């Protein structure tokens, strides 16, 4: 089970990015920009 | 006289027949399908306890339903005073639109006919008049539908050419042999046709304009429309009305879709024939209407520009027509039809055209044959045997594919077990590809050989990528595999699939014609060219091709196009088209200077 | 690994440590040695570039996995301390035109 | 004002809606397609909302006046249809059809021969009793439609709600509308409630329901004063009649047709004094009538009609 106690006091954020089957993932990038 | 019959018939609705009465009443098309049975059936059609005498009841019901529907499309009103505003007028089509549904006049087109076959002595057996449905009961459905319904949306003039208008010409085309032409049936077809439907056609030549999508059904239509027009028992009328459908459609249809087409007419026109006067006129009008798209480097924005295949076709026909012509005796409407058709094409041809060093290769001009217009060969690939190294490929392929029909048992409600029983719904084969034994695996394994055999006879370059590598590098049961429904071909690898899918429908024509000569009879609907068929039933063809090329690029093998050329000659000024143009030019004037100084 | 779409499409995970400034990419569930560390008070935007092969292209999942914060959080001050993952109005797609 | 003629085309307006009877094009499908349905339509314009009559009977002739009690079939102008009742249905249904069904017209009243300020059948009005001008109203919305059942006199802003409100009827058919004359038997129905006052057999008024609402629980007559002096038997005159009953100036008691009592106060203590039957009744039991807009009886009809449905909907919901 995830700590909650962990969770209420950590500062890391996820976000997930799916490439659907059939477009090629040499022309996909995925990341942070400004 | 037309409102006073109309108020009556609805003032007694008991002369609609019991279909229509409108209480318990199953429809038009129930009823045709009812008639159907009972033609089919001996004992409902006939007295049961003199061919005159007897009486088919099923074509007594059909006639009735028929003439009703033609005296009720008779009575609605002229456009002329629709388009005035005549309220009385509206009044009756809203009458005669709720009376008869749209659907049921589609459906009853919908429903096909019963061809004549031909019999092992040779014999033709054929259907009879007095029973059975025939063209002129969907003669008055179709007066019907353009006299009160009217075709003014492309996509309803588009469905109702995909549902029933073209069925019938495929099989008037199909009915185009020796022995056959003369039959009752392809004579009823011919007349329904030439007077109901291509001018229907011809009427609503405008909403052909903008039909991108439907590229393969405008296609399909012109080559059944031409493959009639060269039929023997056609009348002087039928000739002429189709002539002017053809030539109505053509100039609203757009350059591009006309290639097909121009691929049979640069192989037809140079015999210089009869038969070839309407297409001479058809080449002039395309080729004076569409002449930006050729000269001109940009052409037309929206149209878009030639492909230099078709540039190639159109220099192939006006060398052909050249040197036929002048060959050919004098003939003084011949001349004076082909002339204009010269003319056209050489302004149609761009003066510095660069004619292909890369000439085309492996046409399937075979295919389109003189004799039967038809003949299916494929590339025989059993001398070409297939490398080593695309065992691995065809492995997974093998699994892949047993994996998606164990997807399909599982989903049709067939369960594994140990006995094999058919009934029960009971399949010992749902175990999986590595445990399948090796002619369980080769029953998968053989049209995966069969096809990429085919693709080596082509002289494909097939390849596997490092990347390729290191996919094998890395190296009952739930079937879970991959699903390429959104993977996507570029347009070389599209082009690439269908030519495939062209030999696969070959592979299958010369199999079920050889099944027909076997049976002697019974020509099956879809034995026409690939380019004749629909998208519905090119569909599970092309899908194949689209799924093993898929599997190909998934995989990370690579397939391209093995032949190259060995110098592109393009500074050569000789073989211009205006420079052999010119040159012939002198030649001829210079024989007649010599001709005339004796 | 290789093979890693085929079989299901690849789930790119983006990990970002707003207290240390650790950018730490996980593909298939295998933490990718291509790292970043950005300057403190930087604002990044999530972003995917993109040439289609296909008419659907990839997704934008908002979903949370073992001991990271769904991304609502560190965007929605509001949401500050809400672990279910949330997709508010204000969050949308834009494009560079 | 001009005299209906056979083969005209006639107008109808729902009197209390206000649109006009059509051909409404689009069926139901009872099972017959070429059936139309008919209902009603807010514009006048096109030829659907306009409707022929025809002689139902060889005796009439077109361009003859039609009289009051005829026979009559009716032929939409749009669709040339038939005002037809579906008989083969399990529920019996109206619709435009190519068969053919005799109607019948019956006279309700006539505007122009009714005199202003004199009470005439179906209006909504206020039982105004006493001088403290307390109404006859039923408790507030409370929600609990079970004690919306009892009958009481209630004085204030209730005078000026939508729960004091009554709808005279008259137990005619034809002429239903004529003027309300001394000893005529009528039921009295809660707009808001729609429920028809009634007496019991314990000798108490109660609200019941439409199905289970009888005649000899549910009748009333208006008496000029106290005496015995019985009514008798007074056979209906087929015309608007004479107005004998005034708004306001006019002092009625309300007695039961059957029993005879007479409805009085309860005498005992906004004031929320109870409403009893009583066969001798108080010296003072007379009531005042005073009319109601047009626009309140609609808003009324209203409320009723759609707290009805929205009921049925939340119980729907609900299961």
């Amino acid at each position: 089970r995830d700590d909650y106690d962990f969770l209420m006091q950590t500062s890391t954020y996820y976000y997930s990015v799916r490439i659907f089957p059939g477009q090629e993932p040499a022309n996909v990038w995925v990341g942070w920009i400004t | 006289n037309a409102n006073v019959v109309v108020r009556l018939l609805i003032r007694r609705p008991e002369c609609f027949g019991p279909a229509l009465r409108g209480e318990g009443g199953n429809g038009l098309l129930a009823a045709m399908e009812e008639a159907i049975k009972i033609a089919e059936d001996p004992s409902r059609d006939g007295p049961s306890p003199e061919e005159d005498d007897t009486i088919h009841m099923g074509n007594a019901i059909m006639t009735f339903y028929s003439a009703l529907i033609d005296l009720l499309g008779r009575c609605a009103p002229e456009m002329h005073l629709i388009h005035a505003g005549k309220g009385e007028a509206i009044r009756i089509r809203s009458i005669l639109r709720s009376l008869i549904p749209l659907g049921d006049l589609v459906g009853v087109i919908s429903i096909a006919f019963q061809m004549p076959t031909i019999a092992k002595d040779g014999n033709v057996v054929e259907p009879d008049m007095s029973a059975g449905f025939c063209p002129d009961h969907k003669a008055a459905m179709v007066l019907f539908l353009d006299r009160v319904y009217g075709i003014e949306v492309q996509d309803f003039l588009l469905h109702l050419l995909e549902v029933g208008f073209l069925p019938d010409l495929r099989a008037a085309a199909s009915l185009d042999t020796a022995a056959l032409s003369a039959t009752d049936m392809a004579l009823a077809l011919n007349r329904y046709l030439c007077t109901a439907v291509l001018p229907l056609l011809t009427r609503c030549a405008p909403l052909f304009a903008g039909t991108e999508h439907h590229a393969s059904l405008i296609d399909s239509l012109l080559h059944t429309v031409y493959r009639l027009s060269k039929g023997c028992s056609l009348t002087k009328a039928q000739r002429d009305s189709i002539e002017v459908c053809l030539l109505s459609i053509c100039g609203q249809l757009r350059p591009s879709m006309m290639q097909h087409l121009l691929r049979r007419l640069v192989f037809d026109v140079p015999l210089l024939n009869e038969h070839a006067k309407m297409p001479l006129k058809l080449l002039t009008n395309h080729y004076e209407r569409c002449w930006k798209y050729y000269c001109l480097p940009g052409g037309w924005g929206n149209f878009g520009a030639a492909s230099e295949e078709e540039l190639h076709l159109s220099r192939k026909l006006f060398w052909g027509i050249f040197d036929a012509l002048s060959q050919k005796k004098y003939e003084q409407e011949l001349f004076k039809l082909a002339l204009p058709c010269l003319s056209a094409v050489a302004g149609a041809l761009p003066p510095d055209y660069m004619e292909s060093n890369y000439v085309s290769m492996m046409e399937k001009q075979s295919s389109m044959d003189s004799e039967g217009n038809f003949n299916p060969q494929p590339v025989d690939t059993s001398n070409i045997t297939i490398p080593e190294k695309l065992e691995y490929f065809i492995n997974k392929y093998a699994e892949h594919s047993h994996d998606k029909w164990s997807m399909d048992k599982l989903a049709n409600g067939w369960i594994y077990g140990e006995i094999y029983s058919d009934s029960s719904k009971v399949q010992p084969l749902m175990k999986p590809y590595k445990l399948l034994s090796e002619k369980e695996k080769e029953i998968y394994r053989w049209p995966i050989k069969e096809s990429l055999k085919t693709m080596l006879a082509w002289g494909w370059r097939i390849e596997r990528t490092r990347e390729g590598d290191s996919m094998a590098l890395y190296n009952g049961y739930s079937p879970r595999a991959i699903d390429m429904s959104n993977v996507t071909l570029s347009r070389d690898l599209h082009a690439m699939a269908e030519m495939m899918a062209e030999n696969y429908h070959n592979i299958w024509a010369k199999k079920k014609k050889m099944e027909l000569e076997s049976k002697g009879g019974g020509n099956h609907p879809l034995l026409v060219p690939y380019d004749t068929l629909t998208a519905k039933e090119k569909a599970k063809d092309r899908e194949k091709a689209q799924d093993i090329l898929k599997f190909l690029q998934i995989n990370g093998y690579a397939v391209s196009r093995g032949f190259k050329d060995l110098e592109l000659d393009t500074p050569s000024i000789e073989k211009r088209f205006a420079y052999s143009f010119l040159q012939q030019l002198i030649r001829y004037v210079d024989e007649a200077h010599q001709y005339i100084l004796e | 690994p290789g093979q890693g779409r085929n079989n299901n499409g690849l789930e790119i995970g983006c990990v970002v440590d707003a207290a240390s400034g650790l950018l730490t990419f996980i593909a298939n569930g295998k933490e990718l040695s291509t790292y970043y560390q950005v300057e403190p008070s930087t604002k990044l935007f999530p972003a995917v570039f993109a040439q289609a092969t296909s008419p659907n292209v990839f997704q934008f999942e908002l979903g949370r996995i073992k001991n990271v914060m769904p991304l609502s959080a560190g965007l929605f001050k509001s949401e500050h301390k809400n672990p279910v993952p949330q997709c508010p109005p204000r969050l949308h797609v834009q494009f560079l035109s | 004002h001009r005299t209906l003629l056979y083969g005209h085309a006639i107008l109808l307006r729902h009197s209390y809606s206000g649109m006009y009877l059509c051909c409404l094009s689009t069926s139901r499908s009872s099972t017959d397609k070429l059936a139309f349905d008919v209902g009603l339509q807010e514009d006048t314009t096109g030829e659907a909302c306009w409707w022929t009559i025809h002689p139902a009977s060889k005796q009439r002739s077109e361009g003859e006046k039609v009289r009051v009690g005829d026979d009559l079939i009716l032929v939409s102008v749009s669709s040339e249809r038939y005002l037809h009742l579906s008989y083969g249905n399990g529920s019996l249904h109206v619709d435009a059809a190519f068969q053919q069904t005799l109607w019948s017209v019956a006279p309700i009243s006539s505007g122009s021969e009714a005199a202003q300020g004199y009470l005439i059948g179906g209006d909504v009005l206020r039982l105004l009793h006493g001088h403290m001008d307390e109404c006859l109203t039923v408790p507030s919305g409370e929600h609990g439609e079970e004690q919306r059942r009892t009958v009481h006199y209630e004085g204030g802003a209730v005078s000026v709600h939508a729960r004091s409100l009554w709808r005279l009827e008259t137990l005619r058919v034809a002429w239903s509308g004529s003027h309300i004359r001394w000893g005529q038997p009528f039921r009295l129905r809660h707009v808001t409630t729609g429920k028809y006052l009634s007496l019991m057999e314990d000798k108490n008024l109660l609200l019941m329901d439409k199905e289970k609402a009888d005649v000899k629980s549910t009748a009333f007559t208006f008496r000029s004063s106290k005496e015995k002096l019985d009514v008798g038997v007074r056979k209906e005159v087929d015309g608007m009649g004479t107005s004998e009953i005034k708004y306001g100036d006019s002092v009625c008691y309300i007695q039961h047709v059957d029993t005879g009592l007479w409805l009085t106060y309860q005498s005992v203590d906004s004031i929320q004094r109870k409403a009893i039957m009583h066969h001798e009744g108080h010296m003072d039991d007379g009531i005042s009538l005073s009319r109601s807009q047009h626009e309140e009886s609609r808003t009324a009809r209203v409320i009723w009609s759609t707290v009805f449905l929205f009921n049925r909907f939340i119980r729907g919901l609900d299961a």
